RNA sequence: UGUGGAACGGGGUAUUGUAAGCAGUAGAGUAGCCUUGUUGUUACGAUCUGCUGAGAUUAAGCCUUUGUUCCCAAGAUUUGU
RNA sequence: CCAAGCGUUCAUAGCGACGUUGCUUUUUGAUUCUUCGAUGUCGGCUCUUCCUAUCAUACCGAAGCAGAAUUCGGUAAGCGUUGGAUUGUUCACCCACUAAUAGGGAACGUGAGCUGGGUUUAGACCGUCGUGAGACAGGUUAGUUUUACCCUACUGAUGAAGUGUCGUCGCAAUGGUAAUUCAACUUAGUACGAGAGGAACCGUUGAUUCAGAUCAUUGGUAUUUGCGGCUGCCUGACAAGGCAAUGCCGCGGAGCUAUCAUCUGCCGGAUAACGGCUGAACGCCUCUAAGCCAGAAUCCGUGCCAGAAAGCGACGAUUUUUUGG
RNA sequence: GUAGCCAAAUGCCUCGUCAUCUAACUAGUGACGCGCAUGAAUGGAUUAACGAGAUUCCCACUGUCCCUAUCUACUAUCUAG
RNA sequence: ACAACCAACUUAGAACU
RNA sequence: CAGAUCUUGGUGGAAGUAGCAAAUAUUCAAAUGAGAACUUUGAAGACUGAAGUGGGGAAAGGUUCCAUGUGAACAGCAGUU
RNA sequence: GUCGCUACUACCGAUUGAAUGGCUUAGUGAGGCCUCUGGAUUGGCAUUGCCGAG
RNA sequence: UUCGAUGGUAGGAUAGAGGCCUACCAUGGUUUUAACGGGUAACGGGGAAUUAGGGUUCGAUUCCGGAGAGGGAGCCUGAG
């Protein structure tokens, strides 16, 4: 007897490798026609993690009006370029794409997504389409009007500017982002006006907003039941190993049940994490990116020595409390929350007081090179 | 929002750095890292090690 | 236990069968942790306690009239480090506790050594009878 | 053939803790010679002090580089509304 | 089912003999239908699933001022059901926590999963019996736990194409699913109450168990053999090194990892019990006879995971002046 | 039935009764004995030292455990034979 | 009663570091 | 003859599968050769560390001893050995 | 003289006996005192080294 | 007799002699004439009670000396 709960949840099954790496939005927010035309998703790249010290504004709490330290995750979010529009009909068999309209000129970044050997290829991806856009200017309008009258659901095609990131990959990430304004005609017009235009992170999300982060977790390879499902280690006396499950099944049913913990893949899985609060939407064009109202040092959002295995963030970034799935430099999907946030914790404004910029490459103790120089005085490499 | 000073290494300690040890004689010690904490537990003097600010001040390093 | 409110979750460093010093003047020295109040149901998990908890303890060394019986006690110090909401990890030089009653009033009169702020805020009697608080 | 890659080098960031060598009578003392000594000449001496926040490592799953030298514009297989 | 009644008095608020009708038996029994050219033997550990004959949590029905407690009463198995002393034991009795520590099935679940504490009959001791060899409602001690590389199942991993080829972006049929419980505080000394007493809708702050991630900080880990130190021997000495099946020690970045660290974990419908509406018949009456509302941790959905490898849609270019289309 | 011994490796009832030990013990030890069925070379009692014999407890110690985690070598993996 | 060296291993103690 | 866990012989699926992982360890160049990770030479790095992986014997074996050639079979990989 | 019933006296005794006070062992150590340091401040000497002290 | 117990030298400290303390050198000092240890419901004496004599008992307490100011320890002031 001695009843105990299950080891693991039978909702994240199968425990297999994800069929994707970008991470896809499985459900866009419900469309409200009264709201202005806006996007429901964005793509960024995880740069790393750092500290945050802030004053709590939670009445009735022991830490009210007190200092609290929280871990935050930095996601570099350079502006995304809109290059296409997709219309979705509402057939009794689900949403069905009717047609796709693309921009006149597609950059090399987005065009590399369509190829597996870009340099060896002739790079003739959007050639006849570009010719049609240049010399017809009639079929594009016809397709846009078709999306206007049909296609109750409208999504734009946007690709990341991965060339502005310190990543070796030149292949940009392309994703369908839903537009959740109103007046499907206005949605199409907004997409047409934003063709070959860059949409910024601050125009999609705002301060203290609760969002969802979508991405593929870190790969871990095969793993035994002890670490894959959290099963109890067998005693030291156990013959033929102990990092297993003792009883895999009973007699009739004379089969191994799907609910029994087994060894196998334990990482690289698609996950959506709910209720991530935006602590700061920083711009890459100001030298006070990591400064606060209570700490006026002219420093940007990058630890000295650079982010570990990422580099230096030189574009717009979003700071999220807690952790997000996936390793560093992985592309992450930020999605607007599908729920309503009325709790005081969700609605509490966040005012950062200090941002850690010490090196994450060790036990760093200096926030700026100027502070390091002030503490260390002059060194042997500095005197001569 | 105050930056403290390590009890052993004498370096600046920002929030979330090192640990705090309260001895039996109501004395509070702040260690900036495990190296300083372990060395204090090993009963090393901060005035002996060359990399401590106390040693540099007592040996007029810097003038 | 309806003393002063709620306490934040902290690392448990004193499981059952742990021997801790007695910080009061009741005549005990070897508080032997028997059980911890507020422990839920979980297979194979030893009930453990941190500073400010209400462990059940017996006296192994001290006045004979305090031995061979179970009395409530409050943990005031622990060697295991725990972090606060401000991101500061702190720990004491020893594990210590004070004999109390179910209502929380201390059986002793004075507390030797420093006390944890969480325990002092949780139990006003311990805060009154304590000196240096962290 | 490119806002290219690689191998080194430089800088930053981190770990450790002050490298070798030289000099100092600082050093518990010890042993020989003579002008016989309030820095003695001669020699040894665990250690200590100054060059020295030194030296070493620093991607191998750190960051950056305008520096130097090379390399690539190849080959084989399959694929038709 | 029955009612003489107990129940101050009121027949079934709570009990209710004698009889009678049934269900289960995991208790041993009865029989000998399968197995003696062989289905590994108890308990414990581990792990999953199922049942309700409901301990707790959810919502309902009753009596007495509240407040509590009882009827578990009515639905309901969604979600939980603990840490120890003793016994090999199941059972069982205690020490505590907790909302609670409910009962069972799965070849009395689970030995090519483990252990061998029970049985374990070969060695040996004791008690009783036997002349004896030896025997046992018995006690005690020591006593080899083999094999998967086959098929299937399960967990993960590739993968050919007749519907063109190669890619990009998508739909979701179907399968799975997840959250749980507790404490304190402003209701307040409020309603209620002769007095004493002491709630609740709700909100806030936290916490337990569980689930999915993550490495900013802290802890751990050392082949970073990275730096420093140490012993024995060896390279003539210093220096620099080597060997001592990783020689030892301190610190040790990166990575990994910790309920030893941090973050996150919804709301819509249909209902069961049960409460109502218009309203007859049975001219009164009554939730029901038709219908319409409300209504549980129940069920189905939103959401989350996978994506039919023989379900599908949109889009991009269609072997280049050799040859093929 | 002794100059003895015992719920003993010998007691079914039995987890015998009392005390100690523990928060809690059917264990252990110390006492009692109408002892089912102990007992005197089928030897009885006690016994220093000794024992890879059996059993109970205490201190030190620790991944046995709470609650698992990390590292190294050889496999397992792939390849040639 | 003195005494010029050669050839030996121990034991105990002190200072310094 | 279809059986007798039949007799003798041959041959299958398992299957190019289990496996060929104790005894710290090999590397570079040259010679030979059709063929070199295993032959020889040189150099380096190591181990046995005198109760040895050293030098001899008793028992047992019987030509395994030496030289010159060979690489059909054996040396569970290879071979010029 | 053994066996008696009772009030009460004393002894041994498992519980590796408990509960106070002196005598000592080992560890740590409040407090005042002696001594080595330290010169906010008082400072005579735009100045600037000297007599000085709690 | 360790960590001063007995004695010598020298020094330190004290207002002053002195093992009071320190370094070295010798093993010494007491004791059956009771050393040492233990008990004392023991502050000591002048003195009080009984009185042939001898003795026995008591004495915190009006006088003298010692100690203490809850138990220890240290120190300033002051001749003390």
């Amino acid at each position: 007897k001695f009843e105990q709960p299950r080891h693991g949840s039978l909702g994240f099954l199968p425990r297999k490798r994800a069929s994707r790496q970008r991470g896809k939005v499985k459900a866009f927010p419900k469309d409200d026609a009264s709201k202005p035309v806006h996007l429901t998703a964005f793509l960024g790249y995880k740069a790393g993690m750092t500290h945050i010290v802030r004053d709590l504004d939670r009445p009735g709490s022991k830490m009210h009006k007190r200092e609290i330290l929280e871990a935050v995750t930095v996601i570099e979010t350079p502006p995304m370029v809109v290059v296409g529009v997709v219309g979705y009909v509402e057939t009794p068999r689900g949403l069905r794409s009717l047609t796709t309209v693309w921009a006149e000129h597609l950059s090399e970044e987005v065009k590399r997504r369509f190829y597996k050997n870009w340099f060896k290829s002739k790079k003739k991806a959007f050639t006849k389409y570009a010719k049609k856009y240049a010399e017809s200017t009639q079929s594009i309008n016809r397709e846009l009007e078709r999306i206007k009258k049909y296609c109750s659901v409208v999504r734009v095609l946007a690709h990341t500017q991965i060339r502005k990131t310190p990543l070796a990959q030149k292949k940009a990430h392309l994703m369908e982002i839903q537009v959740n304004g109103g007046s499907v005609a206005d949605k199409v017009e907004w997409a047409r006006e934003h063709f070959e235009k860059t949409v910024d992170i601050k125009s999609t999300f705002e301060q203290n907003e609760m969002i969802d982060v979508i991405g593929v977790t870190r790969g871990k390879g095969n793993e035994g039941t002890t670490a894959r499902w959290g099963t109890k280690r067998l005693p030291r006396k156990t013959h033929r190993g102990l990092r297993k499950v003792a009883c895999i099944g009973a007699w009739h049913p004379a089969n191994v049940q799907w609910t029994v913990a087994r060894a196998g893949n334990a990482g690289y899985m698609h996950r959506t994490q709910l209720n991530s609060k935006i602590y700061r939407i920083g711009a890459g064009d100001d030298a006070k990116n990591a400064s606060t109202d209570f700490d006026a040092t002219e420093k940007r959002i990058t630890p000295m020595g650079g982010f570990v295995r990422y580099g230096v963030v030189e574009n717009d970034f979003v700071m999220l409390n807690g952790a997000t799935p996936g390793p560093v430099k992985r592309v992450l999907t930020l999605r607007k929350s599908l729920l309503t946030h009325t709790s005081r914790k969700a609605l509490e404004p966040v005012s950062l007081k200090w941002i850690d910029t010490a090196s994450k490459f060790g036990h760093g103790r200096f926030q700026t090179p100027a502070e390091a120089k002030q503490f260390l005085g002059t060194l042997k490499k500095d005197v001569a | 929002m105050k930056v403290e000073v390590c009890s052993f290494s004498g370096s600046k300690v920002y929030p979330g750095a090192g640990r705090l040890f309260v001895r039996g004689d109501n004395k509070v010690f702040r260690f900036v890292n495990k190296k300083s904490e372990s060395l204090f537990l090993q009963r090393k003097n901060p005035r002996r090690l060359s990399w401590t600010v106390l040693y540099r001040r007592m040996h007029k390093k810097g003038i | 236990g309806a003393a002063s409110g709620t306490k934040y979750r902290m690392t448990l460093g004193l499981p059952v069968q742990a021997i801790m010093n007695c910080a009061d003047n009741s005549g005990a020295k070897n508080l032997y942790i028997v059980s911890v109040f507020g422990t839920g149901a979980r297979l194979n998990r030893l009930p453990a306690a941190s500073c400010g908890d209400m462990v059940l303890a017996t006296v192994k060394k001290g006045k004979p009239d305090l031995r061979k019986k179970i009395m409530p006690a409050i943990v005031v110090r622990q060697r295991k480090a725990w972090r606060r909401k401000d991101g500061v990890y702190l720990y004491f030089e020893d594990n210590a506790g004070v004999i109390v009653n179910p209502k929380g009033e201390m059986k002793g009169s004075a507390i030797t050594g420093p006390v944890a702020k969480e325990c002092a805020d949780l139990w006003p009697r311990i805060a009154s009878n304590a000196g240096t608080v962290v």
